[PDB]
């Protein structure tokens, strides 16, 4: 039921990284996301852009448990996305759908422009690793922190990737 | 538990010259005191990660190249770091087998393919196709021998022939594999398997033959030809057999197209003993010496280390295996090789069995090898889509605007595709 936090800061408003974010994936700075496939999408009561997106990805974390596991592949993302303009703000959950029983982890983004104003963005991050079959071990865990922090590191390059486009 | 530290264990395959390994290890404890155990677990390819993931497993992994970008990819392995001097020992194309993404994840031993292995006395003039070889059969099990043999449960060995008329892995182009696009459903890897399927079909191979079958037959004298490689030859030499080692031969014209491995000794991300491990493989084992040890005992093939090979690539058996090596392609190292290797194996398996017609089989292995994304079929109306909405979420709603999603036509049309895709799945 472990962490890994973040807080990183992107150059540009925040109009321009929720424009990248909304149409990140895929893209050449994380090939290990072979592609999004948007599900849903509402507009509520309040102004605020409601998607499901479903997600295909490769060599992350449920991947690693393949290892100690013994045999698999391709790893599903659930995630639910809300944008609130009014507000300023970009809310993203998401979890692994396929490859769970075993492990869950739950990710959380939050992009918002920076507290003093500088047209400058906030990105606040989380990742909630839980597991059935507590094992884990520090390594196993370090490699999952690893891992978690590259995609992670990954995602903010593949904003930048594209608002520089 | 964690690696054991002043000890290096190592893995290497069993089919290999582990007790040749053993006595470089020997070698090097004899210098530096430092014990070696050199162990041939089985399965070991997939032991590997299973512990090393854990922070256990063999401080140096010795494997073909193929399985070693998976392994770097999940930070298996640490980051190998020779001098420049100690590279221009090694043949460079070697070292770009163990390059994953700019890093280098092992040190290359030698480079292995597949070549054809037959009897002279049972057969003096080893067929030059395939196409050729039920005759061979039908006039050799009327001497109660037969003709080929080769191990069926391995896909290493039937895929040169898949590989024949244009079956491949996934497609090389830009420095980059599209691990989206697999060459084992096409015309030209149906058509291979159904050779090999109505081999088996009609009598002429077995589908239960495994390594030891067919090895055991081959040097008994009891079939005229097997497929192996460099590593079995010193049973044959310890056998009556007259074998000579040469050119797989041909399917529909094309020559057999064998995956090329390069031995890489891998060291472990979790040991306690990399610079052991360095010392040991840089200083001992990719030496004359060390690499001769370890060829005596089973054959290394052409090594990575230039020495060495100008004594090696004098044998007419290193001839040959260079003349397969060369008329197949390197196998890559990106992760996606084992969802490819089991899906493989298990078409190969499946059609050679029954359980699975050909195209049932290597339809299967098309869509487990692929890695697509799960909307792949209509990505051209969601990059049509994408275009409207991108339009529309930047200039009548993220500065405010009101009126309703425009895009919605395209939107349920893509919502049909990605609907009917995922419940083609799950
Ligand atoms: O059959 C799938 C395996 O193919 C190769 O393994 C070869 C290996 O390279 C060779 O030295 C060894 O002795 O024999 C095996 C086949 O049994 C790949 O390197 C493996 O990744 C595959 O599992």
């Amino acid at each position: 039921m472990k962490i890994w936090s973040s807080e990183h800061v992107f150059g540009h408003p925040w109009d321009t990284v929720i424009q990248a974010a909304m149409r990140k994936y895929p893209n050449p700075m994380n090939p290990s996301v072979l592609g999004v496939d948007v599900l849903q999408r509402r507009v509520d009561g309040r102004g605020r852009l409601h998607s499901l997106e479903l997600l295909s990805t490769e060599w992350g974390l449920p991947s690693l448990v393949r290892a100690i596991l013994g045999t698999s592949t391709l790893t599903y993302i659930r995630e639910h996305s809300v944008v609130d303009p009014v507000e300023k703000k970009m809310e993203l959950c998401s979890t692994n759908i396929t490859l769970t029983n075993l492990v869950s982890v739950n990710e959380r983004l939050v992009y918002t422009p920076h507290p003093e104003n500088p047209e400058m963005t906030v990105l606040t991050q989380e990742a909630i690793i839980t597991v059935k079959g507590i094992s884990l071990g520090s390594y196993l865990e370090s490699l999952m922190a690893n891992t978690i922090s590259s995609n992670a590191k990954k995602g903010w390059a593949a904003i930048e990737w594209i608002i520089e486009h | 538990m964690k690696i054991e530290e002043g000890k290096l264990v190592i893995w290497i395959n069993g089919d290999k010259g582990y007790n040749g390994l053993a006595e470089v290890g020997k070698k090097f404890e004899k210098d530096t005191g430092i014990k070696v155990t050199v162990e041939h677990p089985d399965k070991l390819e997939e032991k590997f990660p299973q512990v090393a993931a854990t922070g256990d497993g063999p401080d140096i992994i010795f494997w073909a190249h193929d399985r070693f970008g998976g392994y770097a990819q999940s930070g298996l392995l640490a980051e190998i770091t020779p001098a420049a001097a100690f590279q221009d020992k090694l043949y460079p194309f070697t070292w770009d087998a163990v390059r994953y993404n700019g890093k280098l994840i092992a040190y290359p031993i030698a480079v292995e393919a597949l070549s054809l292995i037959y009897n002279k006395d049972l057969l003096p003039n080893p067929p030059k196709t395939w196409e050729e070889i039920p005759a061979l059969d039908k006039e050799l099990k009327a001497k109660g021998k037969s003709a080929l043999m080769f191990n069926l449960q391995e896909p290493y060995f039937t895929w040169p022939l898949i590989a024949a008329d244009g079956g491949y892995a996934f497609k090389y182009a830009a420095g980059k594999y599209d691990i989206k696009d697999v060459g084992v459903d096409n015309a030209g890897a149906k058509a291979g398997l159904t050779f090999l399927v109505d081999l088996i079909k009609n009598k002429h191979m077995n589908a239960d033959t495994d390594y030891s079958i067919a090895e055991a037959a081959f040097n008994k004298g009891e079939t005229a030809m097997t497929i192996n490689g460099p590593w079995a030859w010193s049973n044959i030499d310890t056998s009556a057999v007259n074998y000579g080692v040469t050119v797989l031969p041909t399917f529909k014209g094309q020559p057999s197209k064998p995956f090329v491995g390069v031995l890489s000794a891998g060291i472990n991300a979790a040991s306690p003993n990399k610079e052991l491990a360095k010392e040991f493989l840089e200083n001992y084992l990719l030496t004359d010496e060390g690499l001769e040890a370890v060829n005596k005992d089973k054959p290394l093939g052409a090594v990575a280390l230039k020495s060495y090979e100008e004594e090696l690539a004098k044998d007419p058996r290193i001839a040959a295996t260079m003349e397969n090596a060369q008329k197949g392609e390197i196998m890559p190292n990106i992760p996606q090789m084992s969802a490819f290797w089991y899906a493989v194996r298990t078409a190969v398996i499946n059609a050679a069995s029954g359980r699975q017609t050909v195209d049932a089989a290597l339809a299967a292995a098309q869509t487990n090898a692929a890695a697509n994304s799960v909307g792949e079929a209509c990505t051209d109306m969601k990059r049509e889509y994408d275009q409207c909405f991108n339009r529309w979420f930047a200039e009548k709603f993220l500065k405010g605007d009101s009126s309703g999603d425009p895009c919605t036509d395209l939107f349920k049309r893509y919502q049909q595709c990605v609907q009917k895709a995922i419940k083609e799945k799950e």
